[PDB]
């Protein structure tokens, strides 16, 4: 029941009420924090308000401890005493604690609404314990805001997976999408049974949508899908390993020139073991997960675990490690969650295999030689301090790419995050560098590599494979039915439908988009199917379709661009208004009547 | 006790005894000095004891009578429970059975350790063992208080489902023996 | 038992003595009150008098604490202190009284007798809490009047469904109808128990009154029938829900294709829809209550209950969902009593129906999804909250017609009570419009809808039929009472009896008359169809016979008279007294 001060990790048995987190707080930082912020609310082993019967005085300036029980300055007993005095609170561990300086960041982020981003940087540069603080009292907040939507009702009911919403008029309409279940309550006679969880699908047409719940019970009229609520766990262990060297290779038993298809990062390799953790930065589409497979070949012995925040990406890093190496291989990853289909390889937990590929949201508190996390800018410093606290190993890698799609933020509607600001791991490799590089995006053209080069980079990445039927169809933007948050840009296919029965042989395509919806606009006539920019970053194809949306701040997104053409690898066709960018890309772009 | 007329007069007295000590005047105003200040402190004594005297008073009412307005609202709260009981339990007696045996006795009196003998709708039998149970309710089917019984559904002591092909002379060293037997009645 | 107050609405629990309701005050709410009206008496966890058996105190102006309880100052012990706060009252809760001062307006409220129309306007302005008590206290003060109503001390009896009425001296001895109700106590020395639910309607003919009870014996001499009086509940619903606009429909089923008459209306329907309610304002006779059938027709597929204020309207209602409607989907709800008949032909009280209706007092606390309401300038705004407290739907649908006869409201004595002010949608309706309007009186042919559009109307009326030649008039005097005993013209039903023949076709024609004494001695002598006109409000007849008996604020009302014509359908013959009301209209005089 009792714990160290969060700012003074002194021994107390103190926590503000008024505060979300309430961590334990010494009597200084305690008064300080009372005394500066509105928070006049402190939870000790009993709440502080006043004792008498229907007194509801709250402050505890005004209340004063009397006979073995607290008080409001009317029924002060004969013998009175005020509780805030002397810059402490009464408590236990009175007298012995030592108390601070961080009152200020402490009442910001107890404040903070964390839609500017201000906390962010604020979390990505603060003390380590306040870092674990911040990252935790953010998704907290996180949480809490998803958990302020509208209730999803019925309007009528058309069979097992067809029915027509009633959303209650004057709510926030979560969006319809595979991760959004909802809880099925029926209230009859009472009788309020919950029926199960409920995703919801928008098909190709209206209200009535398809959706897949988990029971198969009859849909009635009188049943309603509450959203479903989340809870975050306290973390105590902190974000970024400690920075080490080694003077010989310990931990990790080198091979003596074998995969020599890698012996561009073998050096490499032996100089990750001789660090403690070694972060690695690669473009877009580069030798990402092939430095992996190299180091892994060139450590068959020593236990080796990958890390994604995407499933798709993790699902890509399991499929290279499957065509590369050795099956000594598993990807325990998820056992029926991610709606989006990961891996259907081997076990989900068993613990014996040797290259255990997982992700943060199953991830196994087990323990392994060395550990290579990628996609680190897609992810926040609470995923960060989650996934140290839950492996550890003798040697860490960290891969990524700061010019890459972020973690989504939903709430950052002040600003944004710059590269160095998405994460601690993303500060770290942008501060004094990444003490790695690999630059080669050799499976993507080199005519779309050289514009990228010539878009945001400074031209330091080669490539090969040029050219072929690469293009942008300069087609504007027609009308906008977003039926959802994501605009559905459906006349952008209205120049597609031209591009699906023309192709002799750009059929085996990705189609990839900057929003979610105009993805599942391709997903109600599905022409190929299609990903949406989310799921890209890790696994290329050959020809990626490319169909964006208005003139908005989310689809003309450079990075967004970057992370979507590298995935194509010999052709591209993009769909876009293009009134800037169809001069910085040197594609030879078509029309809507010249496609031959 | 800071806003009486006493506080004030006591306040006018001392800037008047403060004022003529200050000044330096004779002894007989100092005497005077002397009895202001005596009469003001006695004028500020029950001015600031009395009302003291009557918070106290005022505020164990309000205790008081806060009090008996929660045991009013605690009453209510157990009269709903109990009426609720009542009417909720009574709805599921009503079988004709029960009429037909009050309209038979002789004046409507009839005791009570009959009523779940004869218009009862289920029988539940508690077992030491498997020797009584022979000689008791054996087969599918049993007769006790003259009507007949089929055995549906057998458990034992843990709240486990036992198929009665299990209850044997050689298979009895295996099971928790007090088995519960429910049988309905078979008309 | 603790609530909010009302001024304020602070969190207390005081309430006061004098005002028949007994509220709930904050401390300043009520000290303002009690210095304000004559109001002399808080009560609280317990009551307040001068705990002294010797002293019999009950003003709050001075009562002293005597240790736990209330003294006056002749009992008052030492060391006490008086109870009058500063400038309050001292009790439950203190620190939490907001403050507010329309007080005078709830003193009124609390002072007036309900015979000024003063009085009725300015409770219809309030706050709509203090509306609902207002009207609460006014149907209190209407029941403890129709208490205090005669104690029939009679002493004959004639048969075994007619008696003698004769009655006490100094209290009203009120009308015999069905709708009210008496019994008699059996006094002798002992044993004063009821004789049954008795009603009472005056005989045929002479000193004859005639007598049914739930139990019928042959009634003694001694025995007395005095008017008790019904309970009134408290509520909390609001009169008038708020309004909400929409951009789609709000999920109702239509059927394409179905009839004709309201594919027009089909916009209207939708403007219904696009809001959380909507009404009706449009003269009487056109499209009212048929507007409602055809737009049931539109979205006929909801589980819905309706009703209306008085039995004949339900019952052409129940009539008119016949002749369109399935029948095995509508029902009408019956109550208890039934002394007054109704549609007897359809379900019983049957609540486990599609299109349900029934009576304004009889209605159940179930919900529907759609409603309408039938007449509300016939309602007031107590019943309005009541089918809101009892009744949630999703969409509510009201009719009224201004032009229409108000509830009786017998208390107001004094002064007439503009049509707005009828009750609070009344207001509503005159202030901000209709929501639909319908103004082409269908049933009457052109010569009726001139007439009334002429006369009383706005000259904007008009009708879809031409005259039908079937107008007469009559104006000759006759003779009445003329002391007490509402008046009888009884050589006008001598002529209407000598001269009928002649007519062929109206052997059958409704016969009106206001006042129950001719109404029942019409029937007495020929056998018309009776009717009144209360009772002729939302109905509709082929042939009608009126009756004017003579001249008074009654039968000079323009309301009365434009209502009672906008009842004629083909044919029609009524009488006056008075010459320049007999010269307003423009039809044949014969
Ligand atoms: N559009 C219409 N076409 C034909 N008859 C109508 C129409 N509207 C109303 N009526 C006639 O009016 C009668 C009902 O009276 P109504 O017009 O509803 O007003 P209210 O019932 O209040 O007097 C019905 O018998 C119906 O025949
Ligand atoms: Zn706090
Ligand atoms: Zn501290
Ligand atoms: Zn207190
Ligand atoms: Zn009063
Ligand atoms: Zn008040
Ligand atoms: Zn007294």
């Amino acid at each position: 029941a009792v714990g160290a001060c969060v700012l003074c990790n002194s021994q107390t048995s103190l926590r503000c009420g008024a505060c979300i987190r309430r961590p334990f707080l010494c009597c200084k930082c305690c008064y300080d924090h009372v005394i500066s912020t509105s928070h006049k609310l402190v939870l000790s082993v009993n709440p502080y308000v006043c004792n008498a019967p229907g007194c509801d005085v709250t402050d505890v300036t005004q209340l004063y401890l009397g006979g073995m029980s607290y008080y409001c300055k009317s029924h002060k007993p004969p013998i009175s005493f005020p509780l805030c005095a002397n810059g402490q609170v009464f408590g236990l561990y009175k007298n012995t604690c030592v108390g601070s300086d961080n009152v200020t960041d402490f009442n910001a982020i107890a404040t903070c609404d964390w839609t500017n981003a201000g906390d962010y940087i604020l979390a990505n540069t603060c003390t380590e314990r306040l870092k674990l603080f911040a990252a935790e009292t953010l998704k907290a907040t996180e949480e809490t805001f998803k958990l302020s939507y509208g209730i999803a009702t019925v309007r009528e009911v058309l069979s097992d997976r067809e029915l027509h919403l009633s959303w209650e008029v004057g709510k926030p309409r979560p969006p319809l999408n595979r991760n959004y279940v909802f809880t099925g309550y029926r209230v009859t006679k009472n009788s309020k049974v919950q029926i199960g969880e409920y995703t919801f699908e928008k098909g190709d047409y209206g209200d009535a949508v398809v959706y897949r719940g988990t029971t198969t019970y009859k849909l009635n009229v009188g049943d309603y899908f509450v959203l479903t609520s989340h809870t975050v766990m306290p973390l105590s262990a902190p974000t970024l390993v400690p920075q080490e060297h080694y003077v010989r290779i310990t931990g990790l038993y080198p091979t003596l020139n074998i995969s020599d298809e890698f012996s561009s990062n073998v050096a490499n390799y032996q100089k990750v073991g001789m660090q403690k953790y070694s972060t690695l930065q690669g473009p877009p589409g580069t030798g990402k997960s092939h430095f992996a497979i190299g180091l892994a070949l060139y450590y068959p012995s020593a236990r080796i675990v990958y890390t994604a925040c995407s499933h798709a990406a993790v699902d890509a890093l399991c499929e290279k490690a499957l065509k590369y190496l050795p099956i000594d291989k598993c990807s325990r990853i998820i056992p029926a969650r991610a709606r989006v289909e990961c891996f259907d390889k081997f076990k989900v937990n068993s613990t014996l295999e040797q290259y255990v590929f997982c992700t943060v949201n199953a991830l196994p508190e087990t323990t392994a030689d060395i550990v290579v996390f990628d996609e680190i800018s897609m992810a926040t410093n609470y995923d960060l301090s989650v996934v140290n606290a839950r492996l550890r190993a003798k040697h860490y890698v960290y891969i990524g790419d700061p010019a890459q799609l972020p973690a989504p933020r939903t709430l950052l509607t002040k600003g944004t995050l710059e590269p160095e600001y998405f994460n601690s791991v993303c500060r770290l490799m942008k501060t004094i560098g990444p003490d790695m590089f690999l630059g080669t995006c050799r499976r993507c053209p080199a005519e779309i590599v050289d514009t990228v080069s010539a878009l945001v980079y400074d031209n330091k990445l080669k490539a090969h494979k040029d050219k072929s039927a690469q293009c942008f169809k300069m087609f504007y933007k027609g009308v906008i039915t977003h039926d959802v948050s994501s605009a559905i840009n459906r006349p952008q296919i209205g120049v597609v439908r031209e591009f699906l029965t023309r192709n002799p042989a750009w059929r085996k395509a990705v189609f990839i988009s900057p929003y979610n919806s105009q993805n599942a606009v391709a997903s109600k006539i599905l022409g190929l199917p299609t990903q949406t920019v989310d799921s890209s970053q890790g696994s290329e194809y050959d020809y990626v379709i490319f169909t964006q949306t208005t003139e908005t701040a989310h689809s003309c997104n450079v990075n967004r661009f970057n992370v979507a053409i590298t995935r194509a690898k010999v052709g591209i066709l993009c769909i876009m208004s293009d009134r800037d960018l169809y001069d910085k890309l040197q594609f030879t772009s078509l029309e809507i009547p010249r496609r031959n | 006790f800071s806003s009486l007329p006493s506080y004030a007069a006591f306040a006018t007295a001392q800037e008047a005894y403060e004022q003529a000590v200050a000044n330096g005047d004779s002894e007989v105003v100092l005497k005077k000095l002397k009895k202001s200040l005596n009469v003001a402190k006695s004028e500020f004594d029950r001015d600031a004891a009395m009302q003291r005297k009557l918070e106290k008073m005022a505020d164990q009412a309000m205790t008081q009578m806060y009090k008996q307005a929660r045991s009013e609202d605690k009453r209510a709260k157990v009269t709903s429970a109990m009426q609720t009981m009542l009417f909720t339990m009574l709805r599921k007696l009503d079988n004709d059975a029960l009429n037909n045996i009050i309209n038979n006795a002789r004046d409507g009196c009839v005791p009570l350790n009959i009523i779940p003998l004869t218009t009862a709708a289920k029988l539940m039998v508690v077992i030491p063992d498997y020797n009584t149970y022979k000689n008791t309710c054996d087969g599918t089917t049993f007769t006790y208080a003259s009507a007949l019984w089929e055995i549906q559904q057998v458990v034992d002591a843990d709240s486990k489902i036992v198929q009665l092909s299990e209850i044997s002379m050689d298979n009895s060293p295996n099971l928790a023996w007090p088995l519960i037997v429910t049988a309905l009645r078979a008309n």
